RNA sequence: UAACCCAAACUAAUUAUCUUCGGCGUAAAACGUGUCAACUAUAAAUAAAUAAAUAGAAUUAAAAUCCAACUUAUAUGUGAAAAUUCAUUGUUAGGACCUAAACUCAAUAACGAAAGUAAUUCUAGUCAUUUAUAAUACACGACAGCUAAGACCCAAACUGGGAUUAGAUACCCCACUAUGCUUAGCCAUAAACCUAAAUAAUUAAAUUUAACAAAACUAUUUGCCAGAGAACUACUAGCCAUAGCUUAAAACUCAAAGGACUUGGCGGUACUUUAUAUCCAUCUAGAGGAGCCUGUUCUAUAAUCGAUAAACCCCGCUCUACCUCACCAUCUCUUGCUAAUUCAGCCUAUAUACCGCCAUCUUCAGCAAACCCUAAAAAGGUAUUAAAGUAAGCAAAAGAAUCAAACAUAAAAACGUUAGGUCAAGGUGUAGCCA
């Protein structure tokens, strides 16, 4: 048995599914490994059909550790997915999916170049009939 | 059921076969009333040719007519019989060929 | 929404609300203009449709260059745009006279036609808006359950606030319920047609405000005997004496519960209510869950 | 139609007590007695007695 | 027309002849729960001592609520706002209240006939009939609902205010009510389902005895079922119920209704990787404006035809002054190309009858015959430290061409998709014209 066993409302779902992922993972209720990744959200988009759930995490510098923090995060969006409907977020929730996002180096990068830039000064073949006939 | 529960009951109740269009009668006997055309259920597409009848019990009915052509108009006397025309639904009666007013297909 | 694509279906809609020939038709909510083809085609002399959507009046449009002279499109909102002088003054008539030359005809959407309607009955009551032209008939589509509620008689479950404001301002008539599987989106309920007639002489007679009011105070607890409803419309300090006074004067039975109340028992607790409201005009503006909200220490 | 139930149900029950009252005086009649036992009135059964 | 069947009959209509040892998880059917009778079967002389059954009384830890002190200028609320709010907010090892509900334990599986029952304490309390078998009797029966008097922390149908949209009586926010609580009466309904009636067996009958559930099967007793809709309906009867509850048809109409499985599809496959002169970005020169050249459409002419979204538009044409020519007007010929032919000829209609030669996805990666295996197969057939698959084709690859070598370019690219294009390259089926 047991192995037998084992537009606006897109806003909405957008909007409150990354207020809420926020919530679980800042602490261990994922797991500790999740909660020392100190990962951060930019932004999750829900697809039109709502096969599937994007979650845009701040990516980092160094390869390696992105690499690491995408398999942690990958292994627990299972898990993930049950808190949300179990804490009764939201009744039907997605498969979620994590997505890199490497806009926050990109914006950091505009803030250094720009302080030093210069602005400058201002039928009947299936029938036996054919074969019985000979 | 239980040898105790079949002894109690008996044999199984049947029901009397019901009577269909003509009564349990071989025949009946009617006088036409209206010539019309009916339109059998699709797929089928047709004119079919029926009649309304008195019967001899004091009932009416519509009886389909056999047949590629009738001379019936209404006061005519006619011998209907069973067996229901299946793309006319309600349509349970028919008209005897060769028999009083209604005569055999012409065939030409 | 609900639209309806079938021209068949639209034909008979024209075809069950009567004779439109040289009649001021005003269809709300054309939509794709399945109805419009209809009633265009009805020997309509003028016509006139308000779609609140703008990309709906191309359609429109379009259709009106079909029927030359015949088709006046608005882009604007039925619940907002008047009509009082849309057609001309010679065909309006006397509350007491046959209904005008103005007959309402329309499928709206279950959240249009709700407001409509209720705003449309005020309207019945003041003689004004689109009654201007005296009892116009009224052919709207409802959902198949609440224009049951609009024909529920006395002791129907379905006999509510839609029950005794419609009827006690009309004649209401259950023309047929159209099946939901030809619209789209599909709806999950059947879309009930009913007939509209202003009443020549309404079953009350009292300001439509004070009407919905005791309606609505005695239907709060169907299940309930009445007096727990109506006892709601005064203050706690005076409501026993007040509501043993008003049933007392009313002669109605305390036990009775509000769907076993008739249409003449609420003109009888209308006409009762109406003085009490003239010896005390601040008991009409009391509401339980506002003071109840204000009891508790508002300072 | 509601309220056309509640008239069929209580035309309906009277003539159930009717029925019930007409069955009483068979049985007396019957038995040879003139007048119904002494002391006797059919009981009202399907009246609003609750 | 022929054949076939029966035959002094033959064919239609009507009626009759065939009658329960079968079932009740998913298809008709164990129908809320227990107890007492009479039969029919059965045969043993025990039980209970159990953690949250049940009723009563008392009790209270956390969190609220209220009053008071101090106190920010805000508080509240959403994906984002609005409404609401400053009589608010935060703190209080301050006071009052004892309303309502019982975290962790509980990763436990106890109790009770079922419903149901888990904060603590105390009181009362479950227990022996051999066993199965009960209604027209008795006693119970979650939630919701009614009646009367209370309670009211919070939640809350509904109602009102705020948002939303092409508009939602929706989903969302705020306020508040019936109600959820208590004490007395009533209502008797749940997918009240472990969808499993209750008992005593057995694990072998060389028994998946459909399939999915929960291995199968035997005996006993009762209840229930007999194609579907009509129909949790009509009527009858009972009932503190009065739209209800329980009981429950017929006419009618049809040849299905229904169950478990397996597949194929497209839906919104919008999701992650992907394209590579590409979807956006990057780069270069153009087109879009003017003048002409040329094709097409339109207008239009007495005056071809075909192509005509991607995959037509310098296209058939690597080619129209006559010819070409198939078009139009006007005049002329009638065995009128050939050895023969009541024949020659026909750019006459259908590319939706075709051959032929192609466009397209496309330099896409599939198409897969014959065998073998399966507690039967509607299909499937892989594991490499290998578990039922195998040995051959077609395309790809390889090979060859661009005259060393590579690379690149050409060529190649199956089966299907578009009844895609072409009867006017030619041939041809069918139909049509012969002064
Ligand atoms: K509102
Ligand atoms: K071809
Ligand atoms: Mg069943
Ligand atoms: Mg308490
Ligand atoms: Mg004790
Ligand atoms: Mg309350
Ligand atoms: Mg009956
Ligand atoms: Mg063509
Ligand atoms: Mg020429
Ligand atoms: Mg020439
Ligand atoms: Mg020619
Ligand atoms: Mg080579
Ligand atoms: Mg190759």
């Amino acid at each position: 048995n047991l192995l037998k066993k084992f537009s606006i409302r897109l806003r909405v779902l957008n909007g409150l599914l990354y207020k809420s992922l926020t919530e679980l993972l800042c602490t261990p209720q994922v797991s500790q490994e999740v909660y020392d990744l100190n990962v951060e959200l930019s932004k999750v988009s829900v697809t039109s059909d709502f096969s599937a759930c994007r979650v845009y995490w701040k990516t980092g510098v160094s390869a390696e550790q992105n690499k690491h923090t995408e398999s942690v995060l990958q292994r627990s969006a299972a898990y993930m997915r049950h808190l949300l409907i179990s804490q009764q977020t939201l009744r039907n929730v997605p498969p979620i999916v994590f997505v890199q996002d490497k806009r926050d180096l990109v914006l950091a990068e505009v803030d250094r170049l720009l302080a030093e830039a210069d602005f400058g000064p201002p039928h009947r073949d299936a029938s036996p009939r054919s074969f019985l006939l000979g | 059921a239980t040898l105790n529960q079949m002894h109690r009951l008996g044999p199984r109740k049947e029901p009397p076969k019901r009577l269909g269009p003509t009564e349990g009668r071989p025949q009946l006997k009617g006088v036409v009333l209206r010539t019309f055309i009916r339109k059998p259920k699709k797929p089928n597409s047709a004119n079919r040719k029926c009649c309304r009848v008195r019967l001899s019990t004091g009932k009416e009915a519509v009886c389909f007519i056999p047949g590629e052509g009738h001379t019936l108009q209404e006061h005519h006397v006619v011998l209907v019989e069973g067996g229901r025309t299946q793309d006319l639904p309600g349509v349970k009666l028919k008209v005897v060929r060769g028999k009083y007013d209604c005569g055999h297909v012409q065939k030409k | 929404q609900n639209f309806l694509l079938d021209l068949r279906l639209t034909d008979k809609i024209v075809r069950k609300a009567g004779s439109l020939a040289d009649v001021y038709v005003y269809e709300v909510g054309p939509g794709p203009g399945g109805i419009t083809r209809s009633i265009l085609n009805a020997n309509v002399a003028e016509l006139l449709v308000v779609e609140k959507d703008t990309r709906f009046i191309p359609g429109l449009q379009m259709l009106s260059d079909a029927a030359p002279g015949k088709l006046r499109i608005v882009h604007g909102d039925v619940l907002t745009y008047k009509i009082e002088k849309a057609f001309p003054g010679n065909i309006r008539r006397q509350w007491e006279d046959d209904p005008p030359n103005v007959h309402i005809i329309g499928n709206l959407p279950f959240s249009v036609s709700t407001p409509l309607i209720i705003k449309w009955l005020e309207n019945i009551s003041l003689k004004d808006g689109p009654f201007v032209y005296g009892r116009t008939k009224m052919t709207l589509t409802f959902q198949k359950e609440v224009a049951e509620r609009l024909v529920a008689t006395t002791g129907s479950k379905q006999h509510s606030r839609l029950s005794i404001m419609a009827q006690y301002l009309c004649n209401v008539e259950h023309l047929f319920t159209i099946p939901g599987k030809a619209f789209v989106p599909k709806p999950k309920v059947d879309v009930g047609v009913v007939h509209l007639t202003p009443l020549i002489e309404p079953k009350i007679k009292q300001p439509f405000k004070l009407v919905e009011k005791v309606v609505q105070n005695a239907f709060q607890f169907r299940r309930k005997y009445c007096h727990r409803g109506l006892g709601m419309l005064f203050p706690e300090a005076q409501r026993l004496e007040s509501t043993g006074r008003l049933l007392q004067l009313a002669d109605i039975d305390p036990t009775l519960r509000p769907t076993h109340l008739s249409l003449m028992h609420f003109k009888s607790l209308c006409d009762v209510y109406r003085k009490m409201c003239d010896e005390d005009p601040q008991l009409f503006t009391y509401n339980f869950r506002e003071e109840l909200k204000q009891k508790k220490s508002k300072g | 139609t509601r309220f056309l139930r509640r008239k069929v149900r209580e035309g309906r029950l009277k003539k159930k007590q009717i029925k019930f009252e007409k069955d009483l005086k068979r049985i007396w009649l019957k038995a040879g007695l003139k007048e119904a036992p002494e002391n006797w009135q059919t009981p009202k059964i399907y009246l609003k007695n609750k």
